[PDB]
């Protein structure tokens, strides 16, 4: 097959003999050389396109559709609870952006933290002051918590538990975000007397 | 003058504006101010100290923090004491001498560049004769071989291979040595301006010594040892020999920094362009964008000397810019004042002086150039450029513009190589004038946090180097033997290591031989070209 | 803080360019395989006239089809000897007039 | 290698002078020289 | 080993938990309930024939019903009465009133 390629490239010479020393192949140079240079430049360069065009995953905002807050004093019963939704949540307006520019003047870390996020990344949940229910609790447990707060000569914890839940088709591989917060009350302290 | 300007700078513009007018007047006429008379020097200095003691009490009338005013005041009294003194009078006569001797130095520079032009004309004639001898000998041998042939590529025979040689042929000594080698390198760079300064200084010293009573003749000093040479065959003043012995005594780093100052006083223009770029490089969005385009355009195109009037326009523009930035800072004004004072340094050290676009465009095509070609440094600077851009991948907007910039850069490099190979010059000028304004317009969309900006400005600086070397090539203009291996000229082991390096970088051999086979005038195939350059 | 839709990055900033430079290097030392090594095989590659070899190979096919095996392996003998010695290729691949 | 390197420097020279037929007849001499190994030993000695 | 990784057709997801709430106003969730597979009926082919019947003249509904498997639709039942009281603050009851 190599002598055949050579013989065919000889026979396609013999039917069209070329003049000696001239005929310097003007167009075909540009043709094949442009094909080669663009092929090599594309092989060099397109690796950082299918490297780059996979990194265009900047993100989207996660407005929490659920807010839940509970005050749980003692192990006897959760005293206060409530939730709210986007009806009782205010996504912030640029007026609140100017307020956060104002309200945190002399702290530079706070300045950079407030200027970090987008305008539409902070919201303000409202919560009804009154309960939406009663303190439904066993009267045995009510008596035990009463006697602890009266004369139980030890400490007592209160968990304030904020919690939020975003949406899911926005992405995000965790949904029920939260954290507790503890307050400690002494045996027969002032808040214990309250 | 500088301290007064910085006193006018570091405080709020309540009365400091006047001192900018001072650097308008003082620096404009500084040489003439020294060259006038004591009476008017003291008149204007008394006016200035009067305006200073005005403005201090005016800044007391508001109903510590005046320190710059106090120090400049002290400087004005010290200079006034200097300007009274009868010791400075002969330094003033020194400057009178520097007013006389300018035209002889202009003619000396003319003679030196005429010597360069005719040394390159003689080199080109010798090289053309050599090439003609080569082609003569080759054609005579090929005629001999077709002669004894008769007694188209694929026709060779053994009788072509006769042996025809017939025609052809402990740590401190290391430190001192390193700093002496560095100051020797700086001497080697300075040598020609050093010689010019020395001959002019000697002539000035002789004229001043003669100028004890009167001075009236110039050609009478031209023969106190004929018209247009560069020779030194004259007397020996013992004061100059004593000064040369005193400077000779020093051998430590003091001579190193002395030669460094002589270097930065010799080139002078290069650091002007360096600072003109460096002001834009840091914290300059659109203010100093309209200046640097024409630095390239005017300065580096007309002739080797910068255009007569480019400097004046540049200095006036810089002053206008500094005054405009007063809509009422810290580093910005400091860089515009250092740029201004560099411009005036170069203007003082110069001491010599639609119907017109086509004129200098034609003078770019009158062929008086020394024909020095330095492509390898364009291509090296662009390779370092692309290494910097690709390593700069070590918010999320500047990489897309870095990668479109990467593609335009590749296209520009290929086009420049093609342009270099057809020996055309006008296309290189068009590529210059398009690419400079293209990259300066691209200098908007970097920012519509620190690392990205620093690597992008290093990128800008290195392609400013590329534009400067491109204008150098526009000036010198393509010697008629450009087809040779860039890295092959002498067979040293260093050269071998560098060549084996050059064939190690990916996609750089075959790109060279393909762009050479496409754009060079040849009658072979692509495979034939590849075979020839690999056998080579 | 905004939530990435897929978080598919799959790697840290340092240690991904290595893959790209490996890919470019391997493709490079592929493409210099046959565009900057065609020197050793010039002799076989270029022959001005091949007719006296091509006739020999068409006869090798013919005897290969007629089953006269000993002329198969003695034309293969002539072929191997012809290729082995480069000098006898120039004495054998001229043209006629 | 000097008698090959001279031939290649002349191929570059004629390649720059545009006398094409001596380009393709020095390319002819190069291809023939490489094709036959025997004539490389008759052509790559040294002198004294 | 391209194909034998794609044999991941799937499996059915019968919901083990059903919850339904009527929440009128922000004062208190009025109605709520849940149920489990005890009160859920995974559909029988009788319900397949019913879904063939009950959606006759709608061709998109025809294709939607014929799309899924028989065992991909279930019918939850819910108790009409509450399982608890409307425990709510009498302040909030007065405000909603």
């Amino acid at each position: 097959a190599n002598i055949f390629i050579i013989k065919c490239s000889r026979e396609t010479e013999k039917k069209y003999p070329q003049p000696k020393g001239q005929k310097k192949k003007k167009i075909v140079k540009y043709g094949m050389g442009g094909l080669i240079i663009l092929f090599l430049i594309a092989i060099i360069w397109f690796p950082l396109l299918f490297m780059s065009l996979i990194r265009s995953v900047v993100g989207v905002v996660n407005q929490p559709i659920d807010v839940t807050v509970t005050l749980k004093l003692g192990g006897y019963e959760p005293l206060f609870t409530m939730s709210a939704q986007q009806p009782s949540i205010v996504p912030f307006t640029p007026q609140a952006y100017e307020e956060l520019s104002q309200q945190f003047d002399p702290y530079p870390l706070a300045m950079q933290f407030i200027s970090q996020y987008s305008p539409e990344d902070i919201v303000t949940a409202q919560i009804e002051g009154s309960s939406g229910a009663l303190w439904r609790i066993s009267p045995p447990s009510r008596a035990q918590m009463k006697q602890e707060l009266y004369n139980g000569t030890a400490d007592i914890t209160l968990r304030f538990t904020w919690n939020f839940q975003r949406d899911l088709a926005k992405g995000g591989t965790v949904e029920y975000t939260n954290e507790k917060h503890t307050l400690e009350l002494a045996p027969n302290s002032t808040a214990r007397r309250q | 003058l500088v301290v007064v300007f910085v006193a006018g700078a570091t405080r709020i513009s309540i009365f400091g504006l006047g001192y900018l007018l001072a650097c308008f007047y003082l620096l404009l006429f500084g040489t003439t101010l020294l060259q006038k008379d004591t009476r008017a020097q003291l008149v204007l200095w008394d006016c200035l100290i009067l305006y200073n003691v005005t403005v201090i009490i005016s800044k007391n009338m508001l109903s510590a923090g005046i320190i710059w005013d106090s120090i400049c005041f002290f400087f004005l009294l010290l200079q006034r004491r200097i300007f009274l003194s009868h010791y400075f009078l002969h330094v003033s006569a020194d400057l009178k001498a520097t007013a006389l001797q300018a035209s002889r130095g202009f003619a000396l520079y003319n003679a030196a560049n005429l010597k360069s032009i005719n040394f390159h004309r003689q080199i080109e004639e010798k090289s053309l004769a050599q090439l003609k001898r080569q082609m003569k000998r080759i054609r005579a041998k090929q005629e001999k071989y077709r002669q004894s042939q008769a007694s188209v590529i694929h026709s060779g025979d053994y009788f072509l291979f006769e042996s025809d040689s017939e025609e052809e042929e402990f740590l401190w000594v290391l430190g001192q040595a390193t700093v002496d080698g560095l100051t020797r390198w700086l001497r080697a760079f300075t040598k020609h301006h050093r010689t010019m300064s020395d001959v002019l200084c000697a002539e000035r010293y002789l004229l001043t010594q003669e100028l004890l009573r009167v001075g009236e003749v110039r050609r009478g000093v031209l023969d106190q040892l004929a018209s247009e040479l560069l020779l030194d065959r004259r007397l020996h003043i013992p004061e100059l020999e004593e000064a040369e012995r005193f400077e000779a005594q020093q051998g430590r780093t003091l001579r190193l920094l002395r030669a460094g100052y002589q270097c930065v006083a010799a080139h002078s223009e290069l650091l002007c362009y360096f600072i003109i770029i460096l002001n834009h490089m840091v914290t300059a969005s659109a203010a100093s964008l309209v200046l640097p385009v024409l630095v390239f355009l005017w300065a580096m195109l007309t002739i080797p000397r910068p255009s007569k009037r480019f400097w004046m326009t540049a200095i006036v523009f810089t002053e206008v810019m500094v005054v405009t930035k007063y809509l009422f800072t810290d580093s910005y004004i400091k860089y515009d004042l250092v740029q201004l004072m560099a411009l005036f340094f170069h203007r003082s050290q110069l001491l010599c002086y639609q119907p017109l676009q086509r004129f200098f465009h034609d003078i770019l095509h009158t062929k008086y150039r020394a024909a020095t070609d330095v492509y390898a440094l364009m291509f090296l600077a662009d390779i370092v450029d692309i290494i910097i851009i690709i390593f700069g991948f070590w918010d999320d907007q500047v990489p897309q513009a870095f990668l479109f910039m990467l593609l335009v850069q590749f296209g520009t490099m290929v086009i420049d190589r093609a342009l270099y190979l057809r020996k055309t010059v006008l296309g290189k000028l068009a590529f210059q004038v398009v690419l400079v304004v293209a990259i300066h317009i691209w200098m908007f969309f970097i920012l519509p946090m620190f690392s990205q900006n620093a690597v992008a400005q290093l990128w800008y600086f290195v392609k400013c180097i590329y534009f400067a070397l491109s204008a150098y090539q526009i000036r010198c203009g393509y010697p008629t033997r450009i087809l040779g291996n860039f890295l092959t000229k002498k067979y040293n082991h260093l050269n071998l290591f560098l060549f084996q390096g050059f064939r190690l970088v990916p996609f750089l051999v075959e790109l060279r031989a393909v762009m050479d086979w496409v754009w060079t005038d040849t009658t072979l195939s692509l495979s034939n070209w590849m075979c020839v350059e690999d056998i080579y | 803080d905004k939530v990435s839709p897929p978080s598919l990055g799959f790697l840290a900033g340092y240690g991904i360019v290595g893959l790209y430079v490996s890919i470019v290097l391997v493709v490079g030392k592929f493409v210099r395989g046959f565009f900057s090594e065609i020197s050793h095989s010039i002799m076989f590659e270029e022959l001005p006239c091949v007719d006296r070899i091509l006739k020999l190979c068409q006869d090798i096919f013919l005897v290969r089809e007629t089953r006269e095996l000993e002329l198969e392996e003695e034309l293969y003998a002539k072929l191997i000897f012809l290729y082995r010695s480069p000098e006898t290729m120039i004495k054998w691949t001229r043209e006629r007039e």
